[PDB]
């Protein structure tokens, strides 16, 4: 017996067959699933008339509870009943329609941009979609779909209904982006881009994925703004920030300019709490959502009160605890900790051309600094570099965020001459290094705020590395279009983007890459075989971009970069290296550095190791540079458990280095320093310590120090989160 | 708690 | 527990067969002298070889000096101090000699009716229940029941909370919410429910058991008449009460009271079902009494036994083991005493049995299926259809030999209804196993006889019993394969049945992927089942997004539970860690 | 709370005089004719003029439709559960109209009596007591002996 | 929290 509400009203008998049907199509191809499990632990729930769409998504999660790292392929079965749902539910069946029709029922319901017709023709479009393979939706894995379908498939977040599927939006994006090619090179490059990303090699952050198609000009996921010493400067700031935070972007705040408590007056941490309830401004009850990290030097004044600033137990005055840190330090700073000597504290209003030169130049630093801590008219404090570091060291320990800039790595390893556009500041998670200038208002044109325009290859979708040529040119040609394509909410963030292009493109999937090629992160085996992949990237990166400028024109500011004096990374890298790593450069950089010097780059910087959560979800993979923690790995979610499992763990289980069993942080720092080798920007490396390694369970200063130090001798730009297993 | 005889080992 | 011993001095005097033998001899001493030794060796067979389990009280007193035997009591509570008086009077005499009791308390007229209402009365039923316990804490339970439309019913449904004052709250007994088709449809409807002091709404609290109709144009009628004092809840807020309360204590239970009247033995209209006993399986006529000896009250006793399910070699065996364990029940009716009037009437009048199973998921596991996924609704179905027939039948052939039950026309059975014609209809859509037996002999050979009993079965839960015969307790998958307890004797294990050759044909508690398949089960089982039975819902946290179960979830199997046609609805478990 | 008055609607329907002269008539509305009127203008007297006080219920109730003016009682409980129950009985009736109570408890024989003893019962006396009261918890008061 | 939506879907 058994009933069914059908998509409206009518009611039919329960075809239990076409399930079935559905069920053996689903499971075609893989391998350990059981269809009749999947059955009876679904059907055991259906009764009396039970409605369409819950037999489907019923039948999809019975599929998804029996996801296992004994059974992965449970993560297609149910990826592909997901995925047949999505299409009935979008289309009212599981053939989609024409690219052409589509897109036009779309822009009739003004839920894509109708300059997509504007741009296209019927043809185009009939065209296109010759080159859409609606296939390719097969290859998701559960964990993916649950992403598309949460966060990157145009839909009405009201009633729910899901509009496009995944390989239109990978389609439109690519059409969107290289809408302004001309004719003869067009379509052929909206084809090969869209290739690169239906088959994961390249990824793109979620606002690009989720809204570059759609009526939106906005794309933004990070900002760096610097703040000048100034209340209307402060103000700017605050009002950047709230512009920026209500589009959800992540927030990065230099503002160690401010001056100290008591300079001739109610210092610093006033204004950070105000920096905060404008991070905050636009967030769930105020507490949830929109972050930043915000940034001094380690010898600002104020230091011991900013270092304790999320600590638990405090008074209010002395708390802002929902941003994090950033602590700028120089090789000086160091040497006063090794050599067991003092760090003199100085606010930075009362030490002329100390605080410039902590970023531009180091020797100048030197002297300033030895001057006025000797010259004692001058307000300064005295601390022991010692107990400074550890409360740095336990304040990062204890909140797992308070974070580490190398200031002078990030200028004498930088592509910016740090005399004209110094780094003096990082974004919210450590891997974007850019120029920023202070604003007198909102609206000052002589602000610069840098944006972080995000992508990233797949370095286990890549058959060799030589593919990074193509997969460079569609990368970089895509991201320099998106730069015109966006809005600008502030002018300060225009001139940067304008200005100097700047890209970060990344890997994800590192990990996996490293499992396959049979090498560990704590061992040194990886070593070369890195120092190898990330030659690649930064070449074939900066190939691309070469090329851009000979056909469109150096980025307005090249000028700026140490690339315009034919300066390349391989220049000025960190010399320990050497001692590391031994591979040979395989490529002609000095072809290349020629190239650059008589045509410059269309972007003053090419490469940046973000993290990715989503990204590499969707292409299951291993997020960025990270190892896993596990095998399998869960999320929450209002349709119960998501369960993913590591790429080709059946073959992979040995090859892999789940992050705790790393005996501890050497290896992977190592492999971090020697891909800032070619890296423009930074990268977000973590320090991880599993106390139940060490004796009574606590992680000893002297270890923590220690990571410090080898991070900073291997040339490591940023440090990003410290994480501490439990139990 | 910290041994600074050690640190000064180190070479940046 | 069971064998006659001195209980100061710790000698036991006693050895496990004669128990048998002696209660076989005690409950057939009556029969005539030609078949009264067969009755007696057949009987201590069945026992001795764990075929029949009998109540504790059964087994340790029976050939004793005592006429006390009786385990659980319902008592119906009037609108009246003299009514409240009473069965608090009757609930002290009952726990005294350690019954549980069923209290129904719905009638009693909410706060400000023109006064202070019933919890101040349920504190009272309370200690009357804890009278003869411990250091007035331990031993003697309860639960008591009243309508969803209870005017009181948010103040009711928290009264086991922790935080609360202490006039807030009576923590000490269990609560039954009682629910009809006409609430869940406001409820799936979005909708308000509307609370009635029982007092101020003519004939509408009769008809929620009786008449479900009549209670739609009376409940319609009143809610529009606004002279009549009401109060309006949203049904998900009131249900999502209900639902959080039964999730944090594990004792708020449902009885759906048109399910227990629709598919009853009993006509709603002269003898309606109106509440259940402590644990949820009993569902039975009462009166009101005016009066400890009021002799027009009746008083509901759970007079209980149970076939072991894994000791017959084939379903036939059913019928000897029914009639030796109708007759023996039959006989100790007339045995045992009756402190209270009122009691003995409901015992006399409608000779009320209650007989079910044990090792039920030992059986699954033998016959090689599993709650879980629906692979046993058909045995099920064919294992009660079994177990109803042979009942029944020894039941009808007693009245042939001995005269109906004296208020056997107060039952469906006398107008020739059955189980068959009543059961919830959606059962058709969940199991396909034929009838097996002749419903339409037996149909014709009640309505000439009569039965000697007004209801046969009932599925109680066994702690004890099951122990004894190393069986799954009734109708439960077991939590593990070895389950412990504390004693003064050191820590005491039981291995499961036939562990060594069943242990994948098993299928534990936890690792049901959830309730619908044990729900199911239960729905098919209540098809033939004349009273209820103590059904479990069960929960894993650690199964669920960040370890919380969701409402949504908690009324789907609540929903789940009433579209099977689920009488009650007892414990719900939470696993922990 | 002596005047008659609507609980509800709050409005007051006598003066303290008629209470006083109505209180005596009633009193006094059986005595032979001859000293009747002579008993009750005397009583009258000596209660409006505060020579002879009355308790609560006797005031506010004499004179109106009710017979019941209890304001204490005592209640002997014997030591069985016939007598606990009826005591019982006897105190929710009583703590119903707002008596105080008085209750010997005495004779209820001790735990481990050949059992569970005084203090399950006492407690219970105690929910009879409060049985009628408040949140269960304000009204109503008893002394046990 | 409830989603009352598809509960009405439900047959009693």
């Amino acid at each position: 017996n058994l009933l069914v509400t059908k998509r409206d009203g009518s009611t039919e008998r329960i075809n239990l067959d076409k399930i079935h049907r559905v069920l053996d199509w689903a499971a075609e191809g893989l391998h350990n699933v059981s269809i009749s499990q999947v059955e009876l632990r679904s059907h055991i729930q259906f009764y009396d008339g039970i409605k369409t769409s819950d037999i489907h998504e019923t039948i999809i999660k019975a599929a998804a509870d029996l996801i296992s790292r004994d059974a992965p392929d449970y993560q297609y079965l149910a990826a592909r009943l997901a995925i047949f749902h999505l299409r009935k539910k979008a289309y009212g069946q599981f053939e989609p329609p024409a690219l052409y029709d589509h897109v036009v029922k779309m822009v009739e319901m003004g839920k894509y941009d109708n300059h997509l017709l504007e741009d296209y023709t019927e043809e185009e479009f009939k065209q296109m979609d010759t080159f859409i393979d609606h296939d390719r939706d097969m290859t998701f894995s559960y964990a993916a779909v649950k992403q598309l379908e949460g966060k990157y498939l145009v839909q009405n977040r009201v009633t729910g209904e899901i509009y496009e599927s995944a390989q239109f939006l990978y389609i439109l994006v690519a059409a969107c982006l290289f809408s302004n090619y001309p004719r003869e090179t067009r379509l052929q490059y909206v084809k090969r881009f869209y290739d690169a990303v239906s088959t994961f090699k390249i990824s793109l952050p979620t606002p690009i994925m989720s809204g570059v198609r759609t009526p939106t000009r906005q794309f933004s996921s990070c900002v760096l703004i610097e703040c000048g010493d100034s209340l209307d400067s402060i103000n700017a700031t605050s009002s950047a920030i709230v512009k920026y935070v209500s589009q959800r972007a992540g927030i990065g705040i230099n503002a160690g300019r401010i001056r100290a408590l008591g300079s001739p007056h109610t210092g610093c941490i006033p204004f950070y709490k105000h920096f905060q309830t404008a991070v905050k401004s636009c967030s769930q009850g105020g507490v949830r959502g929109g972050a930043a990290t915000l940034f001094y030097p380690m010898w600002h004044l104020e230091v011991e009160s900013l270092l304790v600033l999320k600590n638990n137990r405090g008074v209010e005055g002395n708390r802002v605890r929902h941003m994090d840190y950033g602590v700028q330090i120089n090789k000086l700073m160091y040497t006063r900790l090794l050599k067991g000597e003092d760090i003199t504290l100085f606010s930075p209003s009362d030490v002329p051309g100390l605080y410039d030169a902590f970023f531009a130049d180091q020797e100048e630093f030197e002297r300033l600094y030895t001057k006025y801590e000797k010259d004692d008219s001058i307000r300064k404090q005295r601390v022991k570099a010692v107990e400074l570091f550890s409360l740095m060291m336990q304040e990062r320990a204890s909140t797992g965020r308070i974070y580490i800039q190398n200031v002078d790595h990030c200028n004498t390893h930088s592509p910016f001459d740090p005399a004209i556009a110094p780094v003096r500041q990082s974004n919210l998670c450590l891997e974007i290094a850019l120029p920023t200038k202070p604003l007198n208002d909102v609206n000052d044109e002589n602000g610069e705020i840098a944006l972080c325009t995000l992508s990233a290859f797949n370095l286990g979708a890549i058959n060799n590395l030589d593919e990074l040529e193509e997969l460079a040119i569609l990368a970089v040609r895509a991201l320099d279009a998106l730069l015109d394509y966006q809005d600008y909410p502030i002018p300060a963030a225009k001139r940067g983007a304008m200005g100097r292009r700047t890209l970060g493109i990344g890997v994800i999937n590192f990990a996996y890459y490293l499992a396959k090629h049979g090498k560990r992160y704590s061992d040194g085996s990886a070593n070369n075989l890195t120092h190898k992949t990330f030659e690649a990237i930064q070449y074939y990166l900066l190939k691309a971009s070469n090329e851009l400028a000979k056909e469109q024109g150096a980025c307005p500011w090249f000028n700026e970069t140490t690339y315009a004096k034919g300066i390349l990374p391989i220049d000025t890298y960190k010399k320990d290296l050497d001692t590391i790593a031994n591979e040979p450069l395989h490529y002609d950089w000095e072809a290349l550095r020629e190239s650059i010097k008589t045509h410059g780059l269309r972007n003053s910087t090419l490469s940046a190791l973000m993290p990715s959560e989503t990204s590499s979800q969707i292409s299951n993979a291993t997020n960025g540079i990270e190892p896993p923690r596990g095998y399998v790995s869960i999320k929450a979610s209002k349709d119960g458990i998501l369960r993913q499992v590591v790429p080709d763990y059946e073959h992979l289980h040995d090859a892999y280095e789940l992050l705790w069993e790393m005996p501890g942080n050497d290896g992977y720092l190592q492999l971090v320093g020697i891909m800032q080798k070619f890296i423009d920007q930074s990268i977000s490396a973590n320090t991880n310590y599993d106390p139940s390694r060490f004796p009574s369970g606590k992680v000893p200063m002297q270890q923590l120090l220690k990571d410090l130090l080898t991070a900073y001798k291997f040339g490591v730009k940023t440090l990003y989160f410290q994480n501490t297993r439990d139990g | 708690e910290v041994d600074t005889d050690d640190l000064s080992n180190f070479q940046l």
